Order: structure tokens, then sequence, then C-alpha cells
């Protein structure tokens, strides 16, 4: 094939090419001398190609250097970290707000920070207030903190950095604090942007006064994140969502209003909220006969959203056990009682920010 | 083993000093408070190393002065609390009389 | 041109010779071009990708590059920790559900949550219900928790990732979280898969607020496991079994009804079960046809499955002690005394 | 280079390939001196003490 | 070759476009803190001879500490905005780098660049990242951070009275700081930024509400007089949420009801104290 | 000249093992990671994933498989010089010794008497009693008489500074015990790490409990333990965890009461 | 220490200075290696004010200095806020050979301290430092 020869010939020309060392321009000494620093390496006094612009080589610019002569080939755009890339390109799952029940009050508070200020900036400038930038979703486990984050990421047309705080921790010296810097650098370069940090107590816990070396490295990551949310350089058009079910352990600086402006309490569902969530999860379930959702609600006191889905799941497995293709109210009645027995093994959940 | 006990100032360390003056064996002196370390396992590790030096310099006399100070004094630098001190003691129990064969090491505690 | 193509491919084989320097793709720029980070901790810019289509590369992709020119020679498989790969069982233990006595309800409650969704996925789609996510087996020691896990691995063709709690507790920060998110990554690629976490309380200890010190590293590993059980990305292809002896220690977010949907209480074996257990572990043993396992079950109140098995093991000890080739009911009777481990007493003045 | 002048905790220059000790570099800061720089106790004399 | 002193510095000074928009007048009710910073940072920079004539030894560094939200970082923004001297802004977490030696290296570039561009102000926010009093010699993190702090102490010790460089360090956890950092000659001026008092509260309320379209029916003394121990960030949040409710109701004027709701939401103080104790 | 030096590397993945060009990804400690091919003087079936290998410095081709890495402290735990104490030096423990011997000595000396009868002898003995009652004395007699590998492990030796390190040493301890046909592990003063699990709000003894949880896992977990017959001595058996004091981990509980 | 040419060593127990004391750092008596090399030496610990680590260091140094130290001229100083908080071990006779009290300066002593620190300032002639001393009852130096 003629096209096959072209692909093989393009391969041969590719083989002759050589990789180029990636660095960063520190200062332009002369019209032909530059000071650059390798990404993880020493600093060199290098030259530059004559064909290069040499005005785009401002200090801090990422550059590619020859392996032998270390001369600058080209200026590269700001590097996006592979971990930060996975944060932006993280599939929420196409979650709609119609899949969240009883959190209409809490949804509106969340959208008042991340939706309206990013679309109508002049509305808030008119009153004389800078819109809140950070929001904390806290509550007992299973109440819908991550689901609300997925719904916001799925529905809101904005740049979104989704990350779990335990997934940023790296054993290398200064890597975890570097990842936070890259997260906000990506957000600053892609305004408007939203950073959702799930399980913030992984790195955002209270700073220890007598901790270990591992703790100190995490606290440096925390206070690096603190410096980005509210520090010397003002964060513009970057909103932050933080979710945790143990906000009592968080640092006071993290919970300070200047950083986490709104503390939205995703509480356990009430009688109406439990009814809403039950219909959400029992909807797709095949059933004959009248289903008294109020009867299940009355025995669902103390349940979260996860239990109400388990009640729907267990009721189906009762039907599977009886070789039934449908679920009756009696199947739900055992399921809600069975789940209620499992709630005795769960310890205290009422934890609030201090 | 031998332990010297009594009211303060009664001559417990003095007799050990007299022992160290007229001994042909290596004399190792460690105050009991020196076995409280700032890190977990270091206290047990130190008791293990102290009798390891005693093994090398056989015959030897190990003087654990103020042995009671390891438990009667609580220091915030000791990460593990009374539980780490107990593990330090359990290492000390093995060294005095344990599985490993003990050479010519005589232990004096005060 | 055929000779030119074949001669061209010969020149590739010289440059494509091993060893390759393992690297990770960092970026894919346009002015078609790639940035890679070598395992020697070096960041390089490649004006041309190499011998791999730029469309088939994504950030974080493991690639093997030329040791000298650092040009991407091939794509590499996804990288999983050797510790995570070493906890995937390949021997597939030879246990059976008939080797477990007195746990029929517990076996049913686990099989219909771990095995039924994998095989009969239609029973859940027609009913419109989501299959249970996570099964926790809790109870007193010796009640047969990891035994059922072995039987689960025995009677299942799915990938099984046996694991213990202390294995996820690592010195370096983020190492344990990497293992947790690598076990689920490896399990996802080998779906259907079952992940068994024995001694869950090693990592699942409840979080707490402290001002001086605490085990935040393990709480970070647990928080990673919470995300893998139920987090931002819903993983509905890896079944998770967990076992613990003290469920009161476990963090409430771990015992959630989305992470561990079914919490099975393993009870102390009752009189019928204890006789069944002693019968289970006496099959390979020359036992005389007069042993009243009903009487032994009555003589072993507050015995777990391990003690009931130990009764059979100690019974052969006494038979060998007296040189018998057959075990008698008396050998079982005072083999109960050994397992009972009652302290020596001169209580002959009673009655 | 005299072996008697090679004292412990001395700075020395070693050749590139053979690593041969060929020069006794000026001694580094005394660890006690370095310890007292970070503590930085103000120097005092009897003239600056009153009462 | 010998390179120019301003060259080879991974940390750059503040450009004119990077100067924060925060004024001194933007800050409300910090006269004690404003005076001490002025007397210890910006006045010695311009009146070094008047200090020498009087006999005062100017403080080489200033430590700003207090509860979070009490105006530490913002005063540095105001100082950087209102200064004729160079400003080098940094946070201690950046010093900890993967490449061993790059931390202590980039510490001395900050001080070398500041020395070459004198008068200059070095601001190191979140100093606890590299100034913790505990160090584990078997961990590379604490071994490297120990090098960073030792270089930081060495650099400040290496400044005589002639070099016109002032260092500002800010932390809300000064209890965790190494005592060697607070020795004379390194940080001789410790300024506390406490929770605002009642008089401080009404100045913070007045300065933030001055930029907001309030109604004449709003009496700020109702919320100032409350016994809640709140910070400037709390007061900013109260006013910020007050305009949030006005925006929600498609309004541009904040009435008293918005302030009442915003105050209740922002504070949200659980009682945490039982009446039988008093 | 003839014997080149070999760099220690760990195999991570074998690519296309079925074909005639099997490619091995190796992790050369702190140096780098290389995709290499196997040397022609070793068999393809001799290299498995996750196993340490020896590689040359030029093409990094795997030249020799290597034993699994064991902590030097764990390696020093095995007894090399047996004690000078026999069972004749233990008095008043006649019943105690026979129970001790028939679990820890008889199965290894005469294994034929148990396989024929389908008997699985107990793989664990707990010696408990007041101090001075002969708990370590009997274990010293066991090590003197035993012919298998004997490993003495003091519980305070398993307490380590870092998180998860104590459980690591338990893993490598049983890993190295499994490299022997028959082995004996002695856990003197197991109350150092064998304490019962609890929740005191703070993380009280959480790290040490994990070491105990690892020891429990190796004794009786998903994987078979092996031919290891463990032996623990403690003067505070009331403090031990119920899971550790369960048959299958400590099958025999031999009490060293004060002599009659 | 300045007037006697004795090397002054401040022992704060800081882990920042442990790399200079010694890589071991298992005992505070590892300081004696660098103290002997600089004899005469004065080891000074100040109690800023669990049990006190400065007091614990004092005991360990005093035990070695009792009769187990070969080199002489190694003196040890402790500074404390109060003497009744001291351990019974340090308060035991024979351990601390002299206890020196530093009462807050009275009216005359405050004048001397005032006369000392005011020299470093450009003072107008005729300052009544006596009156300022009277204006500061119960003040420290
Ligand atoms: N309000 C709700 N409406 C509908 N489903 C809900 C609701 N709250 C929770 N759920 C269900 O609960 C399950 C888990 O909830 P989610 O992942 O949001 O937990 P969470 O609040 O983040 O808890 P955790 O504290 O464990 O992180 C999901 O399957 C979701 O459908
Ligand atoms: N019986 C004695 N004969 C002579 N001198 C004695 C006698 N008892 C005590 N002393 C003197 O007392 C000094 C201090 O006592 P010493 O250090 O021996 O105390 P101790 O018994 O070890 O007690 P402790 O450590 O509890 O304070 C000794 O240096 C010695 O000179
Ligand atoms: N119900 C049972 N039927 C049969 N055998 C049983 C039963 N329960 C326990 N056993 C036996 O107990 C021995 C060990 O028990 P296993 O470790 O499986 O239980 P576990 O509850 O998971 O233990 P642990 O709580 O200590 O982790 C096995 O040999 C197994 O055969
Ligand atoms: N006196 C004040 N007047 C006006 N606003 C104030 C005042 N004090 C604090 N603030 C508010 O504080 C917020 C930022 O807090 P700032 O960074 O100054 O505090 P900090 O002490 O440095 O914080 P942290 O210790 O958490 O790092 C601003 O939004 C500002 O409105
Ligand atoms: N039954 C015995 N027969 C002979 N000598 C004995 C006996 N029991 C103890 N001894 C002697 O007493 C000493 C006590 O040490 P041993 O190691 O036996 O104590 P232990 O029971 O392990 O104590 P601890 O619980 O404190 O560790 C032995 O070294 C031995 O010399
Ligand atoms: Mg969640
Ligand atoms: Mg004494
Ligand atoms: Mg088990
Ligand atoms: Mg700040
Ligand atoms: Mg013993």
């Amino acid at each position: 094939l003629t096209k096959q020869y072209e692909k093989s010939e393009n391969d041969l020309k590719a083989l002759q090419s050589v990789g180029q060392i990636v660095g960063e321009v520190l200062k332009q000494l002369t019209e032909e001398k530059f000071i650059v620093k390798a990404t993880n390496g020493p600093r060199y006094v290098v030259g530059c190609r004559r064909q290069l612009d040499k005005s785009k080589l401002k200090p801090g610019t990422r550059v590619a250097l020859d392996m032998t002569t270390l001369t600058i080939m080209r200026y590269l755009p700001r590097e996006v970290d592979p971990l930060v890339y996975n944060m932006s390109h993280e599939d929420p799952g196409n979650v709609s707000y119609s899949e969240i029940g009883g959190l209409s009050e809490q949804i509106r508070e969340l959208r008042e920070v991340i939706e309206l200020p990013l679309t109508n900036p002049e509305l808030f400038q008119r009153v004389g207030i800078i819109p809140p930038k950070g929001c904390l979703l806290y509550g007992p486990p299973g109440t819908g903190k991550t689901l609300l984050a997925r719904a916001v990421a799925s529905q809101l047309d904005c740049n979104f950095l989704k990350v779990v705080s335990s997934s940023i921790v790296d054993k290398y010296i200064g890597e975890s604090a570097r990842l936070i810097r890259e997260m906000f650098n990506y957000a600053r370069d892609h305004q408007p942007c939203i950073i959702f940090m799930d399980e913030i107590d992984a790195i955002g816990g209270r700073r220890f006064s007598e901790g270990t070396s591992a703790d100190r490295e995490i606290q440096r990551t925390l206070m690096e994140l603190l410096n980005q949310m509210d520090g010397f350089d003002t964060l513009h058009r970057v909103k932050m969502i933080m979710a945790t079910n143990r906000p009592d352990t968080l640092d006071p600086a993290l919970l300070r209003p200047g950083r986490l402006d709104r503390k939205i309490h995703i509480d356990l569902p009430n009688e109406q909220a439990r009814l809403d969530i039950l219909k959400i999860h029992a909807g797709p379930i095949t059933k004959h006969g009248e289903i008294d959702y109020e009867a299940i609600v009355k025995l669902s006191d103390g349940f979260n959203g996860a239990d109400l889905r388990n009640v729907c799941t267990e009721a189906g497995m009762f039907a599977i056990r009886a070789d039934h293709d449908f679920v009756v109210q009696e199947d739900f009645m055992k399921a809600v009682r069975k789940v209620a027995d499992s709630k005795k093994l769960e310890s205290k959940l009422d934890y609030k920010p201090v | 083993g031998v332990i010297l006990y009594g009211p303060p100032g009664t001559g417990k360390t003095l007799l050990a000093k007299a022992v160290a003056n007229q001994t042909s064996a290596t004399f190792l002196r460690v105050v009991g408070s020196e076995l409280i370390q700032k890190y977990l396992g270091d206290g047990p590790k130190l008791v293990r190393e102290l009798f390891r030096v005693a093994e090398e310099h056989a015959p030897s006399i190990v003087f654990i002065d103020e042995i009671d100070a390891i438990g009667t004094k609580r220091y915030d630098s000791n990460s593990g609390g009374e539980r780490e001190i107990q593990r330090t003691m359990l290492e000390l129990l093995n060294q005095l009389d344990g599985f490993d064969s003990r050479g010519d090491v005589k232990v004096i505690m005060a | 041109m055929k000779d030119k193509i074949k001669e061209n491919s010969e020149k590739i084989k010289v440059n494509k010779t091993l060893p390759y320097l393992v690297s990770n793709v960092i970026e894919l720029l346009d002015v078609k071009c790639a940035v890679i980070k070598t395992s020697t901790r070096q960041t390089y810019f490649l004006p041309v990708i190499g011998l791999v289509d730029a469309e088939k590369l994504k950030p974080g992709d493991l690639v093997g590059v030329n040791k000298d020119s650092y040009l991407i020679l091939e794509t590499l498989p996804t990288e999983y920790d050797s510790r995570v790969k070493a906890m995937e069982v390949d021997e597939r233990p030879t246990e059976q559900y008939s080797d477990i006595g007195g746990l029929d309800k517990q076996i049913q409650e686990l099989v219909e949550a771990i095995v039924l969704p994998m095989n009969h996925k239609e029973k859940f789609e027609n009913l419109g219900i989501q299959p249970p996510k996570g099964v926790l087996m809790y109870g007193p020691p010796g009640t047969g928790k990891t035994l059922l896990a072995r039987a689960c691995a025995a009677q299942t063709k799915a990938t099984f990732l046996k694991l213990a709690g202390p294995q996820l507790v690592q010195m370096f920060i983020g190492d344990g979280a990497k293992l947790v998110r690598d076990a689920f990554a490896l399990a996802k690629e080998k779906a259907p898969s079952i992940i068994f976490i024995d001694e869950l309380d090693a990592i699942g200890t409840k979080r707490f607020d402290s001002e001086k010190a605490g085990d935040r590293e393990v709480q970070r590993t647990m928080l990673e496991l919470l995300n893998q059980l139920d987090g931002f990305q819903p993983n509905t292809q890896v079944k998770v079994i967990a076992a613990t002896n003290r469920v009161d220690i476990l963090d409430p977010a771990l015992l959630r009804s989305g992470r561990l949907d079914r919490k099975i209480e393993f009870p102390m074996p009752n009189e019928e079960a204890r006789a069944r257990i002693m019968q289970i572990h006496s099959r390979k043993m020359n036992v005389s046809p007069d042993v009243n396992y009903e009487e032994l079950a009555r003589c072993t109140d507050d015995f777990n499955g391990a003690q009931c098995k130990a009764v059979c093991v100690e019974a052969g000890m006494i038979a060998l002690r007296r040189g018998a080739t057959e075990l008698t009911h008396e050998d079982y009777m005072e083999g109960i005394l050994e397992v009972q481990a009652k302290k020596k007493a001169n209580l002959q003045y009673y009655a | 280079i005299d072996i008697n002048d090679v004292t412990p905790n001395c700075r020395v220059a070693l050749r590139n390939d053979s690593y041969t000790l060929h020069k006794i570099l000026p001694n580094k800061v005394d660890p006690l001196v370095s310890l007292m720089m970070v503590e930085k106790v103000p120097d005092s004399t009897y003239e600056m003490i009153g009462g | 070759d010998v390179l120019p002193p301003e060259a080879d510095s991974s940390i750059m000074m503040l450009t004119s476009d990077q100067k924060p928009d925060v004024m001194y007048a933007d800050i409300g009710g910090m006269d004690i803190q404003k005076q001490e910073v002025r007397e210890a940072v910006e006045l010695p920079l311009t009146h070094f001879e008047l200090y020498k004539q009087i006999g005062i030894d100017p403080p080489r560094g200033v430590l700003m500490y207090g509860p979070p939200g009490c105006g530490k970082t913002m005063l540095a923004k105001a100082v950087a905005h209102h200064t004729t001297a160079a400003f080098i802004r940094v946070v201690g977490s950046e010093f900890v780098q993967k490449y061993l030696g790059e931390g202590p290296r980039m510490v001395r570039d900050v001080f070398r660049l500041a020395k070459e561009n004198a008068p200059a102000i070095i601001f190191i926010d979140e100093i606890d990242a590299i100034a913790t009093k505990r160090f584990d010699a078997q961990t590379g993190a604490d071994r490297e951070v120990q090098r960073i702090l030792l270089e930081l102490l060495n650099q400040m010790d290496g400044f005589d009275q002639n070099v016109n460089v002032k260092v500002i360090m800010a932390t809300n956890r000064a209890d965790t700081l190494d005592p060697a950092l607070l020795r004379p000659g390194r940080l001789d001026r410790k300024i506390e930024f406490p929770l605002p008092d009642r008089r401080q509260k009404r100045l913070i309320f007045s300065t933030i509400t001055s930029k907001m379209n309030l109604s004449e029916e709003v009496d700020l003394e109702d919320y100032v007089a409350r016994p809640d121990k709140i910070s400037g960030a709390d007061i900013n949040s109260i006013c910020q949420e007050s305009g949030m409710l006005a925006v929600r109701e498609n309004r541009y004027i904040v009435l008293a009801k918005d302030f009442e709701k915003a105050y209740k939401t922002v504070i949200k103080k659980d009682e945490q104290e039982h009446e039988f104790y008093k | 000249q003839s014997e080149q030096p070999l760099q220690v590397a760990r195999c991570t993945k074998i690519i296309n093992a079925d074909s005639e060009d099997p490619k091995y990804i190796i992790n050369v400690k702190q140096f780098a990671k290389f995709v290499v091919d196997l040397s022609d003087q070793v068999a393809p079936t001799d290299i498995e994933e996750g196993m340490r290998v020896g590689v040359d410095r030029n093409k990094y081709q795997i030249h020799i498989p290597l034993p699994p890495k064991i902590d030097p402290t764990v390696t020093m735990m095995q007894v090399e010089e047996k004690p000078d104490v026999t069972y004749s030096d233990v008095g008043g423990c006649k019943e105690q010794i026979e129970k001790l011997r028939e679990v820890v000595e008889t199965p290894l000396l005469h294994p034929e008497r148990f396989v024929n009868l389908g008997i699985e002898p107990p793989k664990g003995v707990l010696l408990f009693g007041p101090p001075g009652t002969g708990k370590t004395l009997c274990a010293r007699a066991v090590a003197n008489r035993t012919d298998a590998c004997f490993i003495r492990v003091i519980g305070s030796e398993l307490v380590q500074k870092y998180v998860g390190e104590g459980a690591r040493m338990v893993r490598e301890l049983f890993e190295m015990a499994r490299t022997k046909k028959a082995c004996l592990i002695f856990f003197d003063e197991i109350d150092a790490i064998g304490g019962a699990r609890f929740d005191d709000g703070a993380g009280g003894d959480n790290e040490v409990q994990r070491t105990m949880l690892e020891l429990i896992n190796q004794l009786d977990g998903f994987d078979p333990r092996g031919n290891i017959k463990v032996l623990m001595a403690t003067n505070r058996p009331d403090t031990l965890d119920p899971a550790l004091m369960r048959p299958g981990r400590l099958d025999r509980k031999i009490e060293f009461s004060l002599p009659d | 220490a300045h007037h006697t040419d004795c090397t002054f060593i401040r022992v704060s127990g800081s882990e920042l200075v442990q790399k200079f004391i010694g890589e071991g750092a298992r005992m505070v008596r590892e300081l004696f290696v660098m103290a002997r090399e600089h004899a005469p030496s004065i080891i000074f610990m100040d109690e800023i004010d669990g049990d006190s680590e400065v007091q614990r260091t004092m005991l360990e140094l005093l035990n070695q200095l009792d009769g187990f130290e070969a080199t002489k001229n190694i003196k040890v100083i402790m500074a404390t806020n109060r003497i009744d908080i001291l351990d019974s071990a340090l308060l035991r006779p024979g351990r601390i050979d002299r206890k020196i009290e530093f009462p807050p300066p009275n009216e005359e002593a405050r004048l001397d301290i005032l006369k000392i620190h005011s020299r470093k300032m450009n003072l107008t002639r005729g300052i009544n430092l006596r009156k300022i001393a009277e204006l500061m009852p119960g003040a420290s130096g």
C-alpha cells in the first residue's frame, strides 16, 4: 500500500528525533545567554536558538532544552499535571438534581455560590459584595454530599476539578503541596473553575502540635491549600466545594469563613425528605399493589439516603428470595425493618464544625 | 542481679561508684529516665542496644540508676504513654532473664 | 517500495531493541508532541511521539521509551503495585459450602449478594433494583468468617483479591491509599471480581479529633477505601466482602448502607451447629461408630467453630497418646477439656 | 599530606577518580559553634547587669 | 563565571500589576497592628538614620500571629500596596521541594534578591510549614525542612544593620513555631492579631458596609453589640451573606432583615455552655 | 572479569508471556524502571511477577532470580546457637512438657504417626503463668532439642517507630518462616503486642493492635499458614486479644502454675 | 561564662540542634562529648514553665557529673521560675551545690538597670531616671 509506505517512512524520520530536556527560564542574562532550571535538576547558564522569539521567554516560562548543548528549543505552555488532568476529565455519572431528594434548600445554597456568581457577576457587584468562593458540604454519612457534587458537576456548564483528598497525598518531599499548587494553577488558567475536594478531613484535619513527620508533611499540604483559597494572591473565578462527614476534626483556618464561606449541612432526611428519596429509588422497581410509602417512612427515622436505597434493594432481594418478579409493600416492610437492625452498629454521626 | 533501694541520699550511687572504682569489668551507667525516648519502639530499642554493648565488652557491669524514674515521671515527649513504658519494661525483662543467653553481664539497679 | 518498507522495518528493530526506559506520559501538546516523565525522574519533551499513535496515548499512560533518545517505542500495560498483584489468589482454595456448619442463613445472605448479581444479573435488572454493594461479616472469633470467604473463592470463577487490614497500613504517606485504589483498579479490569478485606478494623478504626497526635495516615487509607466503595465514580462491578471481630470499632462511614450494604452477624454455633462442625472436621479421621456428637455439642456450650474443630484435633491427640488407631467418645470428651482450657483447680471439695 | 594532620571531622579534598585525599580544606564550623548560633543567647558582661 | 546577584532566583518580586488592591483604609480597626507594622517595617525602611540617631535597633523581622481571620495576610497586602520598597511574597510550603537542596537554595535566593533590591520586604505567609519545632532525622521531609529553617536563620543572621531588608512572617499557630525563629536578630517584633473587640467590630462593620448599598433602616450597632467573639472574616461573611439575600430577592439594597438572617447563618454558634455553670 | 555484578531489581509485569518474545518490566530500586527481556542462560518459567531478580548494568536483562527481601532485624531473629538448657532442667512441668512436646516437637520428629491417622496436630501453644514459672525456660529447652528452624521473637521487638512497620515485620517474619520445610516461631512476652483491641476515643494502641491483627492474619487467615508451629509465652494472658487466644492461632493453652 | 572563658552551651532540647549534638540523639549525655572538648564549659538550661524535660535533663547531667565524669571544669546551670515546683531529686542536698535567688529589682536596682539600657539611646541631659524607676513598682529588668 502507498499509504503504508508513508506511515513507515514517517516512522523512520521520527526515529531520528531526540528528546528535549524540559526546564524553566529563570532570568535572561544577555541577548544570547539564559539561566534555566531543569524540572527536577540543576540550574544552567544556557543559550537559545536564534529563530526563537526570546520575548516569550519571560522568567518562569517552561522551555525545552537540547540534551547535549542544553540550548533552548522552544517555549512550552504551562504544564498540566497528569493527576490534575484526571481531575478535570473525571466522569460524574450524569447525575441530575431530580435524583436528589430533600436537599432543595441545600442545593440552592450550593448553586448560589458556584452558579450565579459565575454567570451574573454584575448582580453581586451592584450590591457591593464579593461573592463567596468556598462552600463546605457536611453531614452524617450517606446524606448526599458526594451525590450533590456529582449533580453539580454533571449539570453545571463550567470547568470542574474533582479530586479525593486522599488521592493527592504523595510520599515524595513536597509533592502533595505541589499538587495543590498545580490544581489552583489549572483553575486560574481555566476560569471559571470549580474544585471539589471530597473527604477533606484526609488532609484538612486539625494541625497537630506534637505530630509525626508524616503529619507535618500533610499539614504543609493543608496550609499550602489554605494559601490558595485565601492568601496573598486573590482567587478570582475559582470556586471550591469541600465535602466531609467529620467536620469537627478540620482545622479552624480551613473552616474560617474567608476560605469556606458557606457551611451547608446535608443533614439526615426528615419525614418528607425520606418520602422523596424513597420514591426516587423505588421508582424503577417493579411492584404490584398499593405501596404505603408513609409506612416505610415512619420506620425509617434515622435513615440516610443510602438506607432508603438499601430498603429498595433489600425489598427486591426479598422478592428474589421468594422467586418473585415484583416487590410488594410487605417486601418493603421487612426491608425497612432489616435495615433498621443494621443501624445499631453505627456509632455517633452528629458531628458539626466548631 | 542486684538492686540497691532506700531513701534518697543513703549511698546507692556511691556504692556503685565504689564498685566501678575496683572493677576489672566494663562499667555501663544509664539512668532510668534515659530509657524514656521520644519515639515509639526507641525505648525498647535502646534497652536492647545497651545490653548489646554489655555483651561486646564482656565481662561488664550495667548500672541502671534511678530505674523507678522510667515510670514515676511522665514526659509529653514520650509519644506512647504508659503503654510505651510498659513495652520498654518488657524489653528490660527479656534482657535481664530471657531467651537469649546472657554472657558475663552483672546488672546493678538503684 | 516493498523492499524499502522491509528495509525500513529492519532499522526499527535495531532501535526498538531492549531495554526500554519505562516512562509516564505527562501531556500531549500540538506545536502531535508529547511530554514524558521518565522513571529516572526526568521530564522530556518529544517533538514527535514516536512509534505509537498520539490518539492512543493519554496523560498518565505508562510507556516504554528509548533509553537514549527517550522516544516512545511502545505503550505499556497499566501499572499495579506488586503487593496488590500478590494479593490476587490463583490457587482457589478447595473449601465447600458443605464444609461450613450452622451458617446456612449467613451463606445465603452472602451468596445472594456477591454471587447472584454476577451470575444472574437478570434477576436484578427485571426487578429494577440495584444489587447490594459491599457485604460485611462480623461476629465473635472462630465463627467462620474467613472460612466462608474461602468457600466463596472456592465456588466462584470471578477474580478474588484476598486482603488483610494491616496490609493497607504503610509507612509512607499515600502508599496505603495507592494500594487501596490499585486493588480496585486491578479488580475493575478483571471484572467480575471480589475483594475480601479480612480484619477490617486495622484500617477502619473510627476517626477522632485530637490536638496532639493521631493515626491520620490510616484514616487517610480508610478514607480512600470509602471513596472506592462509594465515591464520585460509582464502581458497580467489584464485589467487596469485609470481615471483622469488633464492629463497634469501625468508623460509621465505613458501615454505611452504600459501602457495606449487608452486615451479616455470625453467631456462636448453637447445639445443632456444634455437632455439625465436629462432624465436618472428623471426616478424614478414623472415628468409632459410637461417638455421640449430640452429647459433645451439649458439652461444648459457648464454643465457637474453632474450638469445635480443636475438639476433633485434640481427640486424635489423645488417641495417638494412648496408641489407638480409632477415636472413641471418651477421646472427644476429654479433648473438650483440653479445648476448654480450664485452669487447674483442686475443687474436689465441691458437693 | 601527612596522615597525622588528617584529624577526624576535618574537611578534605578528594580527587575526581581515585578519591585520593590530596588537600586539607579549612575546617568547617564547630558543631558547638553552630549549635550556639541557632540558640543565639545574647552575649553579656558584668557591666550590663544591674542590681 | 560570576552571575549577577539578582540573577538565579526562582522567586521573583512583586510587579506593579501583582500589587494587591487592598488599601489601609480597606482594613478597619487595626490601629495598634497598623502602627506596630509601620514602626517595624515601613518606617525603618525610610527612616533608618533616625533610628540610628535615637539609638533604637530596628527589628530585622516581624511575626504576625493570631486567630485566623484577624487581618494578618491582608495587612501584608496593604503593606505591599502602600510601599515604595520591593515586596517578595512567599508561603513556607513552596520551600519544601522534591529536589534535595532546592529548598535551602531558594531560601537564599529570596534573601539575595531582597538584599540586591533594598529596600525590600520579605513576606513569608504560613511560616509553620518550615518552622515547626519537631524534626525527625530519619525522614527526608524533616531533614530537608531542618535545612530550610537553618538556612533561614543563617540568612537573617547574615544581615547586618546596613542592609535595609525587612522580613514579615505570618502564622495562626505560633505555638508550634521553633523558639530559635523568635530569637533577637531574627524576629524581634511579635505582633498579635487577636479577635476584634467591640470597638474593633464596629470599625470592621463600618468599613465593609461602606462599599455596600445599605438602607437607612440598618442599624449596625445591633450586631456589633452582640457578645459573639467573631473575627473580621466573620464580619465580612455576615455582610457578604447580607448582600447574598438581597441578590436572591432581586434587590440591590441590604435591609435589616437580610443582616439579621446573615448574622444568624454565619455565626451558627451552638450554645456549648450550660446555664447551671453560672 | 568472568562474573559481572548484578543490580537487584523486582519484576513487576510480564508482557506477552504466551508468545516467544516475553518482555519483563523490572523496578531497579531507586534507579529506574526498565522493560527488559530474559537472559538466555535462565528459563522463562523461573521468573514470576513480583519476584526479585538480578540484572546486569548494560542491557538490564534478568540474569538470576533472588530470594525475597527480609529485614536484617527479622533475619537475626532465628536462633543459630541453641541454648544449653534441656528438658531435664525443668522440674514439676511433666504434664506441661508432654503437651508442649506433642505439638511443637513430636509432629516434626515423627510426622508419619499423624498423616496415617488423618490427624492435623495443633500448630500453636500458649505458655502462661506467673513470672519465674518456667515459661521461657521450656522454650529454651524446645530450641535446644528442635531440629527445625527456631525463631525467637520478643513482643517488644515488634514495636516500631513508624506506621505499619510493626505489621511489616510480622509479614516478613512469616514469609521467611515459610521458606523452610518446618519452622518454630517463639513469641516471648506476647502481651507487648497481643493486647486486646479497644477504642478510647483517641488512637490508643491503634498501631500495635495492627501488628497484632497482622499476627492473627498470618496464624489463621485466608491463606494457609504453612508448617509453622508458633509458641507464645506471657505472664499476662488476661490482656491478650480474644482473636489471638482462639484455637487455630493458639490451640494449646499450657499453664505454668507454681509448682506443687 | 564570658568572664571565666568557659564555653556557654544552652540546652533547650531543640530537635533543630540535634544534628550538631550527634546523629544518635538517644541521650542528652551525648552533649558531654562536645562539652569535654570545650572545657571549661557551662551547660545552661532555662525552664520556660506532664513532667519537665529541662528538669529531667538536669538530673541526667548531674548524675554523670557526680562522680562518673573524668574531665573537670564542666559546670551546669539551671534557670527556673520557682523553686517549690522543683523535683525532690534536684532539691535533694548534694545535687545543686548553690541556689541563687533573682528577686525582681527594687527601686534602686531598677535605677541601675535603667541606667544601663538608657546608654544605648540619645538621651537629653537631665533625665530623672530615679523618678521613672519609682514609676515602675514590681517590674522586671
Ligand atoms: N437526598 C438523596 N436523594 C437520593 N439519593 C440519595 C440522597 N442522599 C443520598 N442518596 C443515595 O445515597 C448513596 C450514597 O450517597 P453519597 O455518595 O452522596 O454519600 P455522602 O453524603 O457523600 O456520604 P459519605 O459521608 O459517606 O461521603 C447514593 O447511592 C445516593 O443515591
Ligand atoms: N554511707 C555513706 N558513707 C559516706 N558517704 C555517703 C554515705 N551515704 C551518702 N554519702 C554521700 O552522699 C553523696 C550523695 O549520695 P548518693 O549519690 O550516693 O545517693 P543515692 O543513695 O544514690 O540516692 P538517690 O539517687 O536516691 O538520691 C555521696 O556522694 C556520698 O559522698
Ligand atoms: N460454622 C463453622 N463450620 C465449620 N467450621 C467452622 C465454623 N466456624 C469456624 N470453623 C472452623 O474454624 C477454623 C478457623 O475459623 P475461621 O478463621 O475461618 O473463622 P473467623 O470467624 O473468620 O475467625 P477470626 O474471627 O479469628 O478472624 C477453620 O478451620 C474452620 O473450619
Ligand atoms: N479589620 C478588618 N477589616 C476588614 N476586613 C477584615 C478585617 N480583618 C479581617 N478581615 C477579613 O479577613 C479576610 C481575610 O483574612 P486574612 O487573610 O486577612 O486573615 P489571616 O489572619 O491572615 O488568616 P489565616 O490565619 O486564616 O491565614 C478578608 O476577606 C477581610 O474581609
Ligand atoms: N520448672 C522449673 N524447673 C527448674 N528451674 C526453673 C523452673 N522454672 C523456672 N526455673 C528457673 O527460674 C528461672 C526463671 O526464668 P524463666 O525464663 O523460666 O521465667 P519466666 O517464667 O519466663 O518468667 P517471666 O514471666 O518473668 O518472663 C529460669 O531461668 C530457671 O533457672
Ligand atoms: Mg462521599
Ligand atoms: Mg543516685
Ligand atoms: Mg479471620
Ligand atoms: Mg492568610
Ligand atoms: Mg520469660
